[PDB]
Formats: structure tokens, sequence, C-alpha cells
């Protein structure tokens, strides 16, 4: 699968295993970024042990079960297959900074939007991803592949596999989400999205003219998640927890809001430490 | 006079469709008007927001006013996304609600009939469910809601009436009967109470 | 646990054409159903007419520029959008004219009443004033020289309210209209008075029908068939809207 100027391939052999390689041919400079590096995709082995219904034909069509290798709107490689989890390359610019982050969990998201059943009749055929916008046909039935009247590419949002079943079955059967973990997951999503956008900001330049504004809004949400986690830690009367979480705050106004949270959530001792952090940020 | 007789105190169904067509809907564009970093005429409309129209990206869902979504769907330049309530699962849920509570209407959106008709006529190929089944469930909902209305028009007093959750087209078609029978039962009462 | 929505709102507390069109549609919907002649929104209509004039000029200029890529969708959308806006204003104005024709003598007696709390200058537009005056005058001339010329002076008045039957037509104040309880126009509920919270937690208004001496709770987000006279006060405050 190739983007405008860069080519991404996955090499498999019975002796070397699944090895990917991201090479950017370029207009006049064949700048390499990876070569035969190991990849964390799970090849279908247990599911291929003569226990499957209607999946045998598809597995015959594609032995490795990798559905697509589509890029992102910013050149981030993505992988989809039997495990039904996206695999992004966060810091793909530096070979030493290689990072394989599972950004979406198709089965978990489907379950949490299906009402509670672990439905298997819903299969995801991804097409492309662009900044939380995963376009994928959701075929309903026993056939994994779609038909000639290709359905509308319904969009799914990226979600980390931080959703714990033990926490999610609090209301055993609009699936309820633990607010304690929901804000943390939003924090993780904002973090990874900001990191991805910063890579293309200085290097690839502006793309649509609104990357700076969406990055600023994302950073605002990033600090809002930190503020919520700070309040949650203060709810447990753990001053050290809130102090540790307060060192990652970006906007100073969010730090003032953290000062207010400390001074209101029955934690007089946190007031002095958050004020000390703010006073240190005065000179930083 | 200036306003015809059949338009005196009611809305013609064409005017109801006109009112419904001003509501925003979500579409998947088949074009891309987002100007790149590296001319072109912008919409700059005066009765809606042009921001979501000058920033369309192909196969990236936005929200535009319905009468513009239909205009683009006249060509192959968009794809109207059916609202969540217009699926077989939700229609079955609403039908079950209607069959379970025989005293009150279900919580369908006020434009459900008009929107269903418009989408079935102009966007017949954008439904994840077979349209031959969506039509059969829309008709079933209409029949149940008509049965409940005829059994409540049996409570046409002279004080007031609470037609909770009733749609807009149903209200529009029942207006000339309810609002002209209650007027007569009020005139009789006020004539009696002339003391 | 304690709620932290207050600080979240605190950190977020650092006339538009869409609103003008929405107000125009609300006024049109209210005018089509209300038995009385609702007050004219002079400022909104002035802004709307200015917008139509400027947009027509803009479309003409863009067409001249095009008369020398080939993106014609924006121009088609501009044209059809302007057509829709013009239709809404057309229907609104013509409904008002029909109501003026129906209640010409009532409006006349309101004008001639020094004890009246309303004035046609504050309730009719300038073109409506001119149309009402001219139509009343010409119909008066026709009825005079066709019927009233051959009638004595005691039976020659065109607004004889002392006869066997009143001959000035008044709007049906107790007419039944379909109302949807919007609630306060702003998004805040406790600020607005008259909103006596009902049981089950749903806020509601409270209006009394003098004829029946009955109190009815107007729950927010509900549809009612109420007498227009009872609703008139709330409707003037936009707390309810005629369906």
């Amino acid at each position: 699968t190739a983007q405008n100027y860069r080519v991404f391939s996955v090499h498999y052999s019975q002796f070397h295993g699944l090895s990917y390689s991201l090479s950017e041919l370029g207009t006049s400079s064949k700048r390499y970024y990876k070569r035969e590096c190991p990849l964390p995709m799970s090849l279908p082995n247990i599911n291929s042990d003569m226990k499957k219904d209607a999946n045998l034909d598809y597995y015959n069509f594609n032995p490795m079960g990798i559905k697509s290798l589509f890029f992102s709107s910013y050149g981030d490689p993505c992988i989809f297959g039997s495990d039904n989890t996206l695999l992004l390359l966060s810091k793909w610019r530096s070979p030493e900074e290689s990072k394989w982050l599972p950004i979406l969990d198709s089965n978990m998201e489907i379950w949490k939007m299906s009402g509670g059943k672990e439905t298997t009749d819903i299969h995801v055929w991804p097409l492309a991803l662009a900044y939380d916008t995963l376009n994928c046909i959701l075929v309903k039935g026993k056939h994994i592949w779609p038909e000639f009247p290709l359905p509308l590419p319904s969009e799914m949002e990226i979600r980390m596999p931080v959703f714990v079943k033990s926490k999610l079955l609090e209301e055993n059967k609009e699936i309820q989400i633990p607010v304690s973990m929901a804000a943390e997951e939003e924090y993780l999503r904002s973090k990874v999205l900001s990191e991805l956008l910063t890579d293309t900001l200085e290097n690839d330049g502006e793309m649509y003219g609104n990357e700076n504004e969406v990055l600023a809004a994302l950073n605002g949400a990033y600090d809002k998640a930190l503020l919520r986690l700070f309040a949650s830690a203060c709810s447990d009367q753990n001053v050290e927890k809130a102090l540790s979480l307060a060192h990652e705050l970006k906007q100073d106004r969010a730090l003032t809001a953290a000062v207010k949270i400390s001074e209101r959530a029955e934690l007089p001792s946190l007031v002095k430490k958050i004020n000390n952090i703010r006073e240190a940020r005065y000179e930083q | 006079m200036s306003l015809p007789a059949h338009l005196q105190q009611t809305f013609s169904p064409e005017e109801i469709q006109f009112i419904v067509e001003n509501e925003p809907i979500k579409i998947f564009p088949r074009i891309t008007t987002r100007q790149k970093i590296r001319n072109h005429t912008r919409w700059q409309l005066i009765t809606t927001d042009d921001k979501a129209l000058n920033n369309m990206v192909a196969m990236r869902s936005t929200e535009v006013v319905l009468w513009i979504a239909l205009l683009l769907k006249q060509q192959s330049k968009c794809s109207i996304v059916a609202p969540q309530w217009l699926t077989t699962k939700e229609l079955d849920r609403k039908i079950q609600y209607e069959k379970t509570h025989p005293d009150r209407f279900s919580e369908l959106p006020w434009n459900w009939l008009v929107l269903a008709r418009i989408l079935f006529n102009k966007a017949k190929d954008d439904f994840h469910d077979p349209i031959h089944e969506l039509r059969g469930k829309i008709q079933d909902l209409r029949e149940i809601r008509q049965i409940k209305v005829l059994k409540g028009l049996k409570y046409l007093n002279e004080s007031h009436l609470q037609l909770d959750n009733l749609s807009l087209l149903e209200i529009n078609e029942l207006r000339p009967f309810i609002t002209e029978i209650m007027d007569k039962l009020r005139e009789i009462h006020t004539a009696s109470l002339t003391a | 646990d304690i709620n932290i929505d207050d600080i979240l709102a605190e950190l977020d507390k650092e006339v538009s054409p869409q609103q003008d069109f929405s107000d125009l549609m609300k006024s049109w919907k209210n005018e089509r159903c209300s038995p009385e002649l609702l007050p004219y929104p002079h400022q909104l209509m002035k802004r709307l007419l200015n917008r139509i004039s400027m947009q027509s000029q803009l479309i003409e200029n863009i067409s001249m520029g095009f008369l020398d890529n080939e993106s014609k969708l924006p121009l088609l959308c501009m044209e059809t959008e302007l057509e829709r806006l013009k239709f809404v204003i057309r229907s609104y104005i013509r409904c008002r004219l029909s109501k003026i024709d129906k209640f010409s003598l009532y409006l006349r007696q309101l004008n001639e009443d020094e004890n009246s709390l309303i004035s046609l200058t504050d309730l009719l537009s300038k073109d409506e004033i001119k149309y009402h005056d001219t139509h009343s005058l010409i119909w008066l001339k026709l009825v005079n020289d066709s019927i009233l010329k051959y009638m004595p002076e005691e039976l020659q008045a065109i607004n004889d309210t002392e006869g066997s039957v009143n001959m000035i037509d008044e709007p049906d104040w107790n007419k039944f209209v379909f109302i949807h309880v919007n609630g306060p126009p702003d998004g805040k509920w406790n600020e607005d008075p008259l909103l006596q919270e009902n049981e089950f937690g749903k806020p509601c208004y409270t209006v009394t029908i003098p004829d029946l001496k009955e109190e009815v709770e107007l729950t927010i987000g509900s549809i009612y068939v109420m007498r227009y006279e009872v609703i008139r006060d709330l409707l003037r405050d936009d707390k309810v809207a005629l369906i």
C-alpha cells in the first residue's frame, strides 16, 4: 500500500516471520524509514484450526487474513486483520522511535455499541482512517465480505483498548462507561493525537489550514482530562497522586483551575503544592 | 383574498415539507470543496451556515441543511445518511413501545413521516436496511398511531387537549377537525354560561 | 462524589443571519395560525430585506464575472436559497394582508380609539398601512354608492356596532390553536419566572381558563390544543410556539 510519495509493505516468510518495511521513494531522494523490522500483528493460527463458520473461504482467499494496510491522512501506516485492532506508527519518522500503538478495538467498540451482546454477525471492512475517522463497511450477516451494492462507509471513532470488562460490567444486562476510566481514555487519545499532529506540523507543514486550531482544542481537552483526573485523585484524599498528575498540565489556566480544585476538594495541603507548581511555571 | 381558502388556518403538506427541509441532516460528500494550502466560489448563504459546505471532504461526514443535501443528492455529489431512528431495530423498538403503552404515543421525532417520505423518494439507495422493510414498518407505525388518535378524538372537550408526542404531519392533518369541533363545543358552553 | 461541573463551566466562560431566518420562520408559523393580527417585526424584516437586496446584488455581480473553475453549485444554491427566503416572506406578508382584510374595521376602530393601548404604526408595516387605508376607502366607496346611497343616515354607517348584530368583526380570541411549549427562550430555566415546577420533576407553566375557572399545567416540551386567549401572554413572550 502506497501513499503519495511513500511505500509501505509487509514481508512474510516461514523463517523470518512478519516483517514490515516503510520506504519513502520521494521525488528525488529515496529516504528510507524502516527495513524488515518485526511487527506486532497477530497472524490467525488458533482460529485457522478447522474451527470456523464461513471464514474458511475468506481465509483461503487471504491466507494471512490481513484485511488492509491503509495509510492515514497524515501518512501514518495502519494495519487491520483478524484481531480487529488498528495498528498505528506514532513516531514513525525516527527508526529508533518506532511505536506500534493499537488505536482502535473493533470487537470492544462493537460490543459497547450493540447493547451488551457479544455479537459476531457484525464484521468490519476498513477502508481508510483520517484523524479519528475510520471509514469501514459494517456488513451484517454470515458473509464477511460485502456484496456488489457496496454499503455506505459508516464511520467509527478510534478508542484505546483501555476499556476493562470488569469495570464495564458494572451494569450487567447505550452501554454505560465508567467515568473514572472514560476521562483517562480521552486523555490517552488526546495525547496520542497531539503527538501525531506535532510530527506533521513542523515536518509536513500545514495541510488544511486548521491543524493549529484543532491541535489547540485537542490540547484544551487534554488538560481538561488532566483536571478531571486531578479531581478524581483528590476525591480519594491522595495528595501525592494529584501532585504527580499536576506536573503534566500544559495550559497555566488549567493549573489555576487545579488550584481551585485543590482549595475546594477538602485538600488544603494540595493548595500550597499546586501554587508552587504554578510559581515555578511563572519562570518556565 | 390574498390568502386562498385552503391555506386559511392550516399548512398545506407542501409547506410542511418545506419546513422539514430546513432541518440539518448528516451527509457523506462525494466532492471536496476544502481549499488546499497550495479560483473557486464559496456558498456564502444567508439563511444557514456555509462553514460546513466550504469544508466538505469526500467521504467525511458533515451536517448540512436538508434542502441542500437533497440538491446535492440530485447529482451523485453526496450521500444522505439516514437518521438513527430510521433503522429496522429502532422502528421495531418504537412499534413495541406503541403496542405496550396504549394511552400515549411513542417518542418519534416531529418530522418522522415527512423525513421518511423524502428520504425514501430521493435517497432510496443510502439505507443500510432494505427499504422494502423500512416502508413496511413506517406504515405499521402510522397505522398504530392512527388507531390511538381516533380513540382520543373521543375526548374532544371544550377546555384543552394534550396530544403529547404527536408528529407534525399528523397534527397538521388533524387540525381542521379538532380545532373546529372544539370551537363549536366551546361556543355551546359559552352560550350556556351567559349568566 | 462531589460534582465538578461548576469549575468545568468556569473554565469555559472566557444577531446572526441563521437566527434572523429562524425568527422569520417562527413569526410566519405564529402568524399562520393565530386568530389575531400579530405585531409586525419591523427590525427583523428590515434586516431580511437588506439581506435579500445585498445577496441579489452579489449574485448578479458573480454572474457578470462568470459572463467573461466551472463551479456552479454555489451559485445554484444561492439562487434557490434566495427563492426559498423570498417565498417565506411572500407567504408571511400575504397572510398578514388577508388578516388585515378580515379585520379592517376592527383595526380602524383601534386606530380611532385614543384609549387604545396599541397603534397601527406599532402593529402594521408602512405598506400594510397604505394597503389598509386604500382598501378600506375603496370598499367604502363601493358599498356606499351601491347599497348605502339608498339607505337613511341612521343605517348608513359602515361600522355600526349598536345595531341588532355587531357589524365590526373581532378576532376569535378563544379560538383553539396547537401550541408546543418551548419553555423560556434562553437555555436557563430557574431565571425565568412563571415556571412553577410540576411533580415528577418536569417544569411547567400554569394558565387558568376564566370561563371554566380551571387551572391547567403546561408542561415544557409538550403539545396542547389550548384557547388562544389563554395562551396569548405566553406566545407574546415566545415561551410557547404555535405548531
